[PDB]
Order: structure tokens, then sequence, then C-alpha cells
């Protein structure tokens, strides 16, 4: 239990810096639906033109070096447990340190923006609904 | 979409997602084989990916349902996009990778034969997970636009002073008085429409602002042949 | 030599005295197949020898399993005659998921176990039936 409420947080707070993720892409990825439209001919384009352009790399890079961190210490702070409804979860939270090591990798080969907010756009939809289970024994 | 009601499950199986270059959709017909606009994958205006969902209608599990690869892209030859102001030949035809199992809410879209499906007064149907009227979107939407006659939108067109191309091969559904119109977002969808055979009339080319006004609908029926011949699996 | 017998009445004797250099053919029914313990087989010929006596074993003749159905695509199917039987005269039909899929084309999807050992249509052959994806008609269109 005083390892959970320093394990729980941490997972609730990755869950936090996961849908913080999605819905920029959400309005990222609607900036540049407007941008690449048939209906605005240059009315919005030229809005889009800067601001869609607003949207970095060392942002979401950066809004990475949280996730990771928050699930890489959640799963240090929770080595603790050595049953079998928590030892089954331990490494639940250490596949995803080797699934968010892994889509850090996808980002530092991909050159465009909208090309790497997408090859985690169908991963961390999954992995935040893999942080749902967590929550019933817990 | 704007001024459209969510779209319960079952309304729409074919529609399709395109995070191609920019957010839009498409149809299904047959199985393997994608309908959408030719401009989702080659915009008027850094290399490119094909990504396709497909079988819900919240955006949500459409991600977590995974991106249909890619096997065959067949653009219609009369497409020019160096041409800023042209869209003679918006469509486009994709054949996935590996063939999709048909259920209740995969089912794919028929195409029409007659050319009195583009006739001037029957109410047909288009799907897009884009723009509201305020905001984006996370749920599909359908909207009920009537088909217009074509005179009057060359005299919308020269109404509002534009050199731009109404190629018969296009037919135009809304009204300027129709609160509900197609968006950005939803530039490859179709014009559905209903016999109990629902078919696929038009694909989502182009226009001119989002809402109230008139809308510009590839017609599919000119182009039907070379879709048959296009699916030689 | 001492003449042989009919182990079941799935086996014709073709070719009342057998002496020596002698034989005689073994040939089964119209669509049952010949086996001598675990080798199949489909034309026996028993040669005598010195001392009187048959040296091979006169082989049973059983009925012809025409195995399990080619696996379709996108539909099962129903057995017309007794569940899990493939063996002679046996009558199957696949079908097509209904309604979500269709059949290619008068009942021609009806496939029977003939005495070859394969399943064969009446018409299309072993060649079984094809399902194509059935367009528009939503289970909820409006
Ligand atoms: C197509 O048009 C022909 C000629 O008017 C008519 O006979 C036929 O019923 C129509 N078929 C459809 C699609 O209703």
């Amino acid at each position: 239990q005083s390892y959970l409420e320093g394990v729980k947080y941490n997972v609730d707070s990755a869950i936090q810096t996961i849908t913080k993720i999605y819905n920029t892409y959400t309005l990222f990825s609607t900036k540049l639906t407007q941008m690449y439209s048939t209906r605005l001919d240059n009315f919005a384009k030229a809005k889009a033109k800067e601001e869609a352009a607003k949207f970095t790399k060392e942002d979401l890079e950066k809004n990475f070096k949280t996730l990771l961190n928050y699930i890489q210490v959640s799963v240090k702070t929770a080595a603790n447990f050595v049953y079998i409804n928590d030892t089954h979860a331990k490494r639940k939270l250490e596949n995803i340190e080797a699934e968010i090591k892994t889509l850090i990798a996808k980002i530092k080969e991909q050159s465009n923006l909208y090309e790497a907010y997408k090859a985690i756009v169908t991963s961390i939809l999954l992995m935040r609904d893999s942080l749902k289970e967590v929550q019933g024994i817990i | 979409i704007i001024g459209g009601q969510k779209a319960k499950m079952g309304n729409f199986p074919w529609q399709v997602f395109t995070n191609i270059h920019g957010r839009g959709g498409g149809a299904l017909l047959g199985d393997r084989w994608i309908l959408t606009a030719a401009h989702t994958l080659y915009p008027k205006e850094s290399n490119a990916s094909l990504d396709v969902f497909l079988g819900h209608t919240n955006v949500e599990e459409l991600m977590k349902l995974g991106n249909h690869p890619i096997r065959r892209v067949s653009v219609h030859p009369d497409y020019r996009q160096d041409e800023s102001y042209n869209f003679e030949g918006d469509i486009a035809l994709l054949e996935l990778e590996n063939s999709v199992t048909l259920g209740p809410n995969l089912l794919p879209i028929c195409l029409p034969d007659n050319d009195t499906f583009y006739d001037l007064g029957l109410m047909g149907y288009v799907s897009g997970f884009g723009v509201m009227e305020e905001k984006i979107a996370h749920d599909l939407r359908f909207v009920r636009l009537p088909v217009a006659n074509p005179q009057a939108c060359e005299n919308w067109l020269r109404g509002k002073n534009r050199m731009d191309v109404f190629s018969q091969n296009m037919f135009c559904a809304g009204h300027p008085s129709l609160k509900q119109d197609a968006c950005q977002g939803d530039s490859g969808g179709v014009f559905a429409v209903r016999d109990d055979r629902w078919v696929a009339t038009g694909i989502v080319s182009w226009g001119i602002g989002c809402s109230r006004g008139y809308g510009f609908y590839t017609k599919v029926l000119n182009y039907v042949d070379w879709i048959k011949k296009e699916m030689e699996e | 030599c001492p003449q042989p017998k009919t182990l079941d009445e799935f086996t014709i004797i073709q070719n009342p005295q057998y002496q020596f250099r002698d034989y005689f053919i073994a040939t089964c029914k119209q669509g049952y197949q010949l086996i001598e313990g675990n080798q199949v087989l489909h034309s026996f010929t028993a040669v005598c020898q010195d001392d009187g006596t048959w040296h091979r074993a006169m082989p049973r003749c059983k009925i012809k399993d025409c195995g399990q159905p080619r696996n379709l695509p996108n539909g099962d199917f129903r057995y017309t005659t007794t569940m899990g039987v493939n063996t002679y005269k046996a009558r199957i039909q696949y079908y097509c998921h209904e309604p979500y899929y269709k059949m290619q084309t008068s009942e021609q999807g009806v496939y029977t176990c003939t005495a070859q050992g394969i399943w064969k249509n009446e018409q299309k052959g072993e060649k079984i039936p094809r399902c194509l994806p059935v367009c528009g008609k939503p289970v909820n269109p409006v």
C-alpha cells in the first residue's frame, strides 16, 4: 500500500502524460487537416503556414523523457512486490518501459513531425489502455 | 463535417480513414479495395506515408485497430496536381495488402449504374472524421445533402468570380441555404445513395468554403469502367 | 495350391482348381480401397509357392475416406449426410458467410465423395466454390 501511493500515482501521472500527447496530435493533425485542403485556398493556409508550424520535435521529444521517466520510476519503486498479483504486474510496468524505449527510437529516425506523430499514434493509445488494468488490482 | 449528427454503428460500414498527408476519408468496395480522392495522396501544395484505418466509427478504437498496409496505388491519369485549380479525375483506388473479413461493421459499398442516381431532388449522404462546425472530431458524422442543378453551380462559381473548372465528370451537391455541407477532413468520402442498395455515386472532390454553399463531388459513374478494370486482382 | 477365401463381401474374385504357377487377381467393388495391412494398393497379385501355401496375406477392402474438405475462404459447411462422415456417397455443402459474403456462380455448391478418393462437385469438379464480398446494404443504413 505504501509502495502503491508511489506507484499508483506515477502510473496515473504517466497516463496523464499520454493523453497529453494524443490530444496535441488531435489539434496538430487538424492544423494540417486545414493546411492540406480543397476549401481553404489561402485564407487559413497562411494561418496554418505558421500555426501548424508551431509544433516542434523538441517539444514532443521532451514529452517522452517524461512518460518513460515516470514509467521507469514506478517499475523501480514497485520492485518490492513478491506475490502473484503484483509480480505479474511489475513486468507489465516493464514491457511498457520496453515499449517506450522502442517508441523513442522511432522518433529518432523520423524526419517529419507528422511522420513521427503517427508511428506512436497506434502505440500510445493501447499503451494507455494497458495501464487501465493496473487500477483494478490496486 | 458541419451540421452533422453522430453516426451510429452499421450505418456507414464502408467508411475509411487516411492519415496519409493529412486527415481524410474513403470507401470500401469488394474487400481489398479502398476508394478515396486522388488529392488525399497528392495534395496541390518530406515523403509521405500511406495509413488506412477501418472498422470502427469512434476515432480512438479506429486507431487501436491497426493501420492496414498498402499493396497497390493507382490514381487516374486525368489528374494533375500541377494545376492549382483543377480537380478533374480526383479519383483513386487503393489495394489493401491483406483483405479484411466482412462483418456488419465492415461491409463494402456498391457502385451506381444509371445516370438517374444523378438527377435533381434526391438525398444522398457524406461521411467524414473531419472538422466540425467549431472544433475537431472523435466520431463519424453523417449528413443529408440533396444534389443540385449544375447550371446554377456555374452560376454560383461565376457569382463568386472563380476561374476554376466544373467538368461534367462532376455533379454538385448542396445549396447555399443548407446549413449542412461537406468540410475539410472529409475530402475522400462518398455521396452514398440508396436505390435498398447503397451505391457510391460521388467522390468528395473539392469546393469553396465549408458551410452554406455548393460542394463539388467527382461523379463516379463515368469512371466505373476504370474501377472494375483496376480491380483486376 | 489351396484355394483362398473372401474376408468380407467387398472383394470380387477374378479368374475352381489352382495348381502350381497359377494365381488370382484382386480388385474391389466400384468405389472401395484395397489394403493388405497398412500399405495403400490398387492391384493385388497373389502367386502360390511350392509347399502349397499362399505367401502374402489376403488383404482387406475398406471404404475410401474422402478426407477433410479443403479449407474454404470465408465459409463453413454442413453435412447433408451423417455428421462427421467422409466415406463413399457422403454429400456436403459449403456456405458463404450470409449476409456478409456471397457465393460465385441451381444447387452447384453440393459436393460428394466420389469413388476416386477426392471431393467432386456435380459440375465444378474438385474445385470448391468461391465467396466474394457483398457490396452495399449496411446492417443498418437508415
Ligand atoms: C435505370 O434506367 C432505366 C431507363 O429509364 C430504367 O428502366 C431502370 O429501371 C433504371 N434502373 C434503376 C437503377 O432503377
